[PDB]
RNA sequence: GAUGUUAGGAGGGCAAAUCCGCCGAAUUUAAGCAUAUAAUUAAGCGGAAGAAAAGAAAAUAACUAUGAUUCCUUUAGUAACGGCGAGUGAACAAGGACCAGCUCAAACGGUUAAUCCUUCGUUUGGUGCAAACCUUUCGACGGAAUUGUCGUUGAAUUAUUCCAUGAAUGCCUUUAAUUUGAGCAAAGUGAGCAGGAAUGCUUCCCCAUAGAGGGUGAAAGGCCCAUAGUUCUUUUUAAUUUAUUCAUUGGAAUUUUUCAUGUCGAGUCGUGUUCUUUGAGAUUGGAGCACUAAUACGUGUGAUACAUUUCACAUAAAGCUAAAUAUAUGUAGGAGACCGAUAGCAAACAAGUACCGUGAGGGAAAGAUGAAAUAGUACUCAGGAAUGAGCAAUUAAAUAGUACCUGAAAUCGUUAAGAUGGAACGGAUUAAGAGAGAAAACAAGUAAAGAGGGGAAUAUUCUCUUCUUUAUUAAAAGAAACAUCAGUGAUU
RNA sequence: UCUUAACCCACUCGUCUUGAAACACGGACCAAGGAGUCUAGCAAAUGUGCAAGUGUAUAUGAUUCUUUAAACAUUUUACGCAUAAUUAAUGUAAUAUGUCCAUUGUAGAUUUGUGCCCCACUUUGCAUACAAUACCGGUAAGCAAAUGCUUUAUUGAGUACGAG
RNA sequence: AUACUGACGUGCAAAUCGUUCAUUUCAAUCACGUUUAGGGGCGAAAGACUAAUCGAAAAGCCUAUUAGCUGGUUAUUUUCGA
RNA sequence: GAAAAAAUUUUUUUUUAGAAUCUUUUUAUGAGUAGAAAAUCGUGGGGUUUGUGUUGAAGCGAAAUACGUGAGUUUUCGUGGAACAUCUCCCUAGUGCAGAUCUUGGUGGAAGUAGCAACUAUUCAAAUGAGAACUUUGAAGACUGAAGUGGAGAAGGGUUUCUUGUCAACUGUGAUUGAACAAGAGUUAGCCGCUCCUAAGGGAUAGCUGAAAAGUGUUUAAAGGGGUCCCCGUCUCAAAAGGGAA
RNA sequence: UGCUAUCUAGCGAAACCACAGCCAAGGGAACGGGCUUGGCAAAAUCAGCGGGGAAAGAAGACCCUGUUGAGCUUUACUCUAG
RNA sequence: GGCCUAUCGAUCCUUUAUAUUUGCAAAAUGACGUAAAUUACUUACUACUGUGCAUAUAGAGGUGUCUGAAAAGUUACCACA
RNA sequence: AGCACAGUCUUAACGAUGGAUGUCUUGGUUCCUACAGCGAUGAAGGCCGCAGCAAAAUGCGAUACGCAAUGAAAAUUGCAGUGACUGAAUCAUCAGAAUGCUGAAUGUAAACUACACCAAUUCCCUGGGAAUAGUGGUACUCCUACAGAAA
């Protein structure tokens, strides 16, 4: 509030009579009078530094630097270690990305979508994710942030028939667009290496975005992917080498 | 100031602080200004709510190669077309007054590019199957056959956009086609000096023209 | 942010990095820029030197797209042309190519770098330095003048 | 959910659950239907009303049955013939239940209550 | 020009966050101060609106030019202004949002003002339950105005092409959006355990296009209201669908050919001067005063005073106009990486209150029993009474009894232990007391009989295991002590 | 662990001040609250993405609509800053063109060879330092029939294979 | 309201109380109503007074004015250190 | 990549390191205000991760053969009864107090002390009541001493009045008293005042200035009275002690 | 002599307060209640009193200082009503 | 320049010197110069082009509290830090 | 039924005292979205009333914690009291009716319930009969119309 700690008129009776020498407020009978009456030590004082709006909130978030964090996240969520490492329950899925044909799409209902994680092998995670239904402690409850849960699979959909509806409302479980992908849904809490499930329709369209067979409206416009410093990362076989 | 320190150029010596203003409403009212555009096509029936402008040229030293849309074709050009300027005001090109119409390329260019729309245009009848010839230039009122079939496809609105210009103009010219005599700049700072000569012979000119 | 700060480090040290004889107090010269040549003289003098006084005529509305100078050198020149149409231009030595400069973005034409030997290209321009001028006829090239 | 009319904070649904129109409070006084009754009606729970017939499902007097003595709007609590309690001075009263803790059995019928039970049907 | 309680009307005042006018400072900065600075800010007095004002060229350019307004991005911290110190500081272009035009006035129309209004009336429609509104042409009777209302936008004249027009019959179909109030709205109040009582724990079920939210005797998708989803009814505004004949009157646009080439706002511009102001600089805008113009081949502009001449561009001294844009006040929503009762609005509350001030004014302190008081202290005894106690008594719980949640520290009381010759405490090091402890601070395995648990073989045979219990052999571990070395001293 | 003892040692803390145990100043006590922040612009640092470009501005677009007040996209000469300096200023403006090679030195990182590997010669020779030449804008001086010239001076934040 | 520089001096009182003393028919005293307002009033002049306020009243605001000056300026270890 | 012990070659018991701000090893070094850096530890919130909850957590007091150089951390018992963490990683901040004659609130020592000293004085008996120096009644003694602690009235206050109850707190002692608290009751006008009249005064009309706000007030007026259509005329409030019927 | 003080019954504050409370000498910021060395030093109190606490108080009214002021004056500077 | 060691002064401003160097913002002011042409807005070619102001460079005019405020008294009426 | 030393200081235990801490939270907070003027046809503000038992903020205005009407719609309840088995008891909506005295405030006034002047006024009945001292109007400026006066 921009007149807080600052609207009474503030007086000055105790320099000769031996009160120390921050203001005070005027009057007689009521309470108040006499009483410190602002400064950031006093009752009433407010802030030292009055917040306002003038506060840098925002940030300019640099287009190739976007573009480059989701890229980075996709292949960081390719690898099998990584989404194990970020806690997903891995052990009963059947392929490194997880990859599920065009007839994923049209699945019409929660039952089926658990069904459908079943069969994946995801009951587990899926056990976690009910289990995970915690309050959130502290003053985030009188600010209506009641329960948190956690993060398992993200579905990359392109036909809008039946996944969007299905997955829709299922704890934990994310859906994404494939023109419209979201890094704070690729890498929550900024941890990358979440469980990506992809509709082959989503997994081709990727591949067309990002340059393949030059489609002038889906493609990124003269995009370029970046590549790696070290072209192999195993250093030990380089050490283990017989001219090294 | 102390040390290395640039001079400052700051202007908050003014009580600025009743004097700021923060932008919270941006992306919400980019919204609201796509709801409002949205909103008044589809009330005008889906119809074309857009604005066909005349090409002009970009002005001085600086800008004269580059042309951009400009305020209005204005009578010559109308005149050209064959349209009036009630039918321009009727119908979806841009209006003026006073923008005259200058050199003949310009005019020329954007004659087509009346003719050009003129062409394109096809006209909803006034009253609904009581069709007329009609006025101004405008086409004569359509058949409903065509104007139900043409109201189910896209409109075509590519024309209001600003063209682009030649690609690569990296052209081939043989050897023996150009020669070495130029003397470039020579010509400029003769060109220079001789600007008062000539300017004192022209006004001479002038006089005796107005004689 | 905050809690990285110097005041972080710190926290309890009553002037806390500022001075406990000094006892720390603002602008303590005077405002702004203001003690120049007469306190901080000094400063002004060895870190902004030709700061003080009045020099020169005034123009008094300079409207500066009046003047406008966009320009390139000759050395550049070549690389406004892409690779494989300058390896044919190489090969085929009957013909050069035209660049036009100002379709391109500009108006003056300066004499820094090297034109490769032998190859005529031919170059149009609003302006043209006396050593781009003698660059471009000494090559074979053609110089055109063009609004 | 979905809907951006209607907050989704704890503050302005407590502020409705205490300044409650009468419609609301007869709403917040609703109790679930009898199996059979339910597939009967089409309906799954119904507006408590003064010569109904509950069963406590909840707390120390849970699987009692009994008629509706009161109901208390205000306090939101019904009150029923068989839960008695006596007062510090040994005075009996009713104890009173929220309409959350019982099952309705035979609802009484009247003109008002067969409007609804057309409405829901 | 007076006068009228003549007949009909209007204004006044309030509210102010944003808006528009006036009128209009200083603290402050320069480390002093005077010009500059604060700042054309605050206060003052006025006027408006849901936005206002501004706006259709007496404009910008010098290009290949642009072409009403407003707003943004920018130019630009730049040209420029400045004790050229401190300091101040635009506009045009370009990219965009968004874009809308026009009419008085002269001029033109006299075998007729073709105008305008009040009062009296009168009928072709349409709603609504009813109030009542809404369309609708036709006559009077009064007035007003020629000191100029109405029509016209050079003038006729040709061809083309539209619009108003009136009557009969035909016809109001279907949807799509859009937006209100409305409704309906999935599965368990299933075992068992401990519990004051589950929404807990298990365990057997499930539903989700509803696992947002709230309430519900402890954390609820299945207890309720709600929610997601839908069924309508409401707002208007699109598409679709249907018109056909018969009838006058009038207007408009182009297009020929002739003919008319007329016109364009004065104590205003301008200039001088003064004071103010700005970017304006040998004067940018304002204002006072003095002198005071030209008529469209004029005169106003083209940022350094001037003369003399170009050329480009405009048309002052009359008027209006939607949109984008702004909004800290009132009301209504929705919010939060906000505060959590010394904070947050002064105010979580019977607070703009109490209370204080002659008055203008100044202005507080101030939330929580329990699930349930339709559980709020019954009863008895001792008391003058307050109160107290109880074998008596609610509650799960009363050192939970309404000055009721939790109940810190300061402070003070009771009991016990210690201390005590002008301080008090401390450090370092032991001591005696007073307490506490077995987790390294001893005891593996073996046999006996209790309690559990597992694995294998083809619901139960085989077999592997850990704790209690009786006693029964190990052992290791530390502390001592001496000896033995190696390092380092001292001794004779 | 607590508790007194006892030997030896033990001056009110904070504070400004060269200097406080002070006859310097503040502090009866306890609890809660209580002071280098935020914005603007700039700089160096270090990270990060790209590089002679860079940022995507206002804004548009979407099969984007609890959370979405963000995220995503942008049908080849817009603008900021950087790609050139100089200068009151009309202005002018970077090897010099016989060569796709590409300024001169001296140290100097790196490389060939000889007599695994340090080596001792040679061999090749970046950054960078110290110099040097060139050459461009300003200014002189000398000339000047204007495609202004001229070795020589001087001067700029210059330039001599771009770094932002 | 002269003196006792009386009592009082955490008062009976933010100027009281006791005793002494001046005044008492006029430039007298008292009431009520009324006038003159802040760089202003009013003043038998003392810069007196103008509501426990005066060499410039009270109220509110510019304002969080300004202060080279006074005071205060908050957990730990390690390193270099005037 | 095998070391030891216990058994009776084979059984049993212990161990068996490869995480670059990392592990092993060696030597040197270790002052410190103002000041600079790094490593830490804690608080509020956020995302993330995987947990803790009424077979009682947080919180709080007292502790612990506890751990850390340290800030701290961890834990026990008691109280307590509802929400609590993240060291996995990382963002963010109204983020760490002994002190400011700090702000605010509570509280002590000073201390059962200072003190309850203006104003000549009370006694006896009785009654009431739980209880009487200071309530009531009586008897005495006294005092105020008509410039009265007596009557009346103005200002100002406003049910303080009065009866009937009455004693939680108040009535700076006591208290049954009360100007405290509770329930009621009560102020009667042709003639008494106000009300009416004008004054010192004030506010306006008429004007005129001033952007307005205001500053003025018959002063460049076509204006309330009496008359058989004529003759006169600025208004208005202002005295509870002047004038003023009874 | 009165009224108080005094003692009881009753009611019942405040200022002040780093921690405190025996000296002497020494050194020391050059005059110590605490420090070093000496003298010494044995509960608890009641009534007083004024040697000390460089006693209490009020941010030295004195003096000096500030590129803080304010008041006043002139043939100080710059204006200005008249 | 004075036998040596002394004999002196920023920015802004004013002023006079100096220039085949400049400017006053769409243009011009020598000079219609020199040629041709002749219906005319002809066509070439020319280092030297009005008043006034602004610059640029070089001095001088001064600041002696001399690395540069245009600045007298007074307070025993006084206040504050 | 004995025995303690006192006072002062310290320790532990247990209480008083106090209101911190912790936990809440029909409140604040900032932002975004949305609509957005009242008044002589008497606003805002202010008084004075009005509850069965009723003081208050709240609510309402002499018909006064509501009247009528609509949509919900069976209770109400501290006591008394009022209804149901659907214009009743309860809510919400709220368009009809009602809205004291004031206040720009406007008949002259104002520390006044003081004071003018012109209309006397209202109801009931079907073209008449009854009641009541009651109720209105009458400010200042402007405008149009009319009037009778003044060129």
């Amino acid at each position: 509030k921009l007149g807080a700690g600052y609207e009474t008129s503030a007086e000055s009776w105790g320099t000769g009579r031996a009160v120390a020498r921050i203001p005070r407020v005027p009057g007689g009978g009521t309470h108040r009078a006499g009483q410190g009456a602002f400064g950031n030590m006093c009752r009433g004082g407010g802030m030292f530094n009055p917040t306002k709006i003038w506060r840098r909130w925002g940030r300019k978030v640099n287009l190739k630097e976007k573009r480059y964090a989701v890229c980075s996240s996709i292949a960081a969520s390719g690898v099998t270690s990584l989404v194990l490492a970020r806690g997903h329950r891995i052990s009963h899925l059947k392929e490194v990305p997880l990859v599920v044909s065009n007839d994923i799409e049209s699945l019409s209902k929660t039952k089926e979508a658990v069904n459908f994680l079943v069969s994946l092998g995801l009951k587990d995670e899926v056990n976690r994710l009910v289990k995970s239904k915690k309050i959130r402690a502290g003053k985030g409850k009188m600010r209506n942030r009641k329960y948190k849960i956690r993060n398992g699979p993200l579905i990359i959909y392109e036909n809008d028939n039946g996944v969007k509806k299905a997955f829709r409302n299922i704890p934990g479980v994310d859906l994404c667009k494939v023109t419209k992908l979201n890094l704070l849904k690729l890498a929550p809490g900024g941890s990358i290496g979440r469980l990506c499930i992809w509709s082959e329709s989503a997994f081709k369209k990727l591949d067309v975005i990002y340059g393949k067979i030059h489609e002038k409206k889906v493609t990124k416009k003269n995009y370029i992917l970046p590549k790696s410093i070290v072209h192999n990362p195993d250093i030990y076989r380089i050490i283990h080498s017989d001219k090294v | 100031v102390a040390h290395n320190n640039v001079l400052p150029n700051v202007h908050l010596h003014k009580w600025w602080q009743h004097r700021v203003r923060v932008n919270f409403s941006k992306n919400i009212k980019k919204k609201k200004r796509r709801l409002l555009r949205e909103k008044r096509r589809k009330a005008n029936g889906g119809t074309p709510i857009e604005k066909l402008h005349p090409i002009v040229h970009c002005p001085t030293q600086r800008y004269n190669f580059r042309t951009r849309l400009g305020k209005g074709f204005t009578f010559e050009e109308l005149k050209g077309a064959g349209l009036t300027p009630r039918a321009a005001q009727t119908i979806g090109i841009c209006y003026d007054k006073r923008r005259k119409n200058r050199s003949e390329e310009s005019l020329t260019k954007n004659v087509e590019r009346l003719l050009k729309y003129k062409n394109s245009l096809v006209m909803i009848p006034l009253k609904k199957n009581k069709a007329k010839k009609g006025i101004g230039g405008i086409p004569a009122d359509a058949d409903k056959n065509t104007i139900k079939e043409f109201r189910n496809k896209k409109p075509l609105l590519s024309i209001f956009k600003k063209e682009k210009n030649t690609k690569p103009f990296y052209e081939t010219i043989e050897v023996s086609k150009i020669d070495k005599e130029f003397l470039a700049y020579k010509t400029l700072r003769r060109a220079k000096l001789a600007e008062r000569r000539k300017n004192c012979r022209q006004q001479k000119k002038d006089i005796k023209f107005k004689s | 942010a905050t809690r990285f700060k110097k005041n972080r480090k710190k926290r309890g040290h009553v002037s806390a990095g500022h001075g406990r004889v000094g006892k720390h107090r603002k602008h303590p010269g005077g405002r702004g820029k203001a003690g120049g040549l007469h306190h901080m003289r000094i400063n002004f003098d060895k870190y902004h030197p030709g700061y003080f006084g009045k020099v020169g005529m005034r123009h008094l509305n300079l409207l500066k797209n009046r003047t406008y100078c966009p320009t390139i050198n000759v050395d550049k020149l070549w690389g406004l042309l892409p690779e494989e149409k300058k390896k044919e231009f190489s090969e085929n030595k009957d013909i050069a190519p035209v660049i036009d400069v100002t379709r391109k973005g500009y108006f003056k034409v300066l004499g820094n770098g090297k034109l490769k030997h032998n190859q005529p290209i031919v170059v149009k321009a609003r302006y043209f330095s006396s050593v781009a001028e003698k660059k471009i006829k000494a090559v074979g090239g053609q110089c055109i003048l063009v609004a | 959910k979905f809907n951006k009319q209607k907050s989704s904070s704890r503050r302005k649904m407590r502020k409705a659950h205490f300044t409650a129109p009468a419609g609301l409070r007869r709403k917040i006084m609703s109790s679930k239907l009898s199996k059979e009754l339910r597939l009967k009606y089409k309906t799954r729970s119904l507006p408590v009303r003064k010569d109904d017939e509950v069963l406590i499902c909840r707390g120390h007097n849970h699987g009692r049955e009994g008629k509706v003595v009161k109901i208390n709007r205000k306090r939101y609590k019904i009150y029923v013939e068989r839960v008695t309690r006596e007062k510090v001075n040994g005075e009996s009263t009713f104890i009173g239940i929220h309409p959350s803790n019982v099952v309705l059995t035979k609802l009484k019928v009247d003109k008002n209550r067969k409007k609804i039970l057309d409405r829901k049907a």
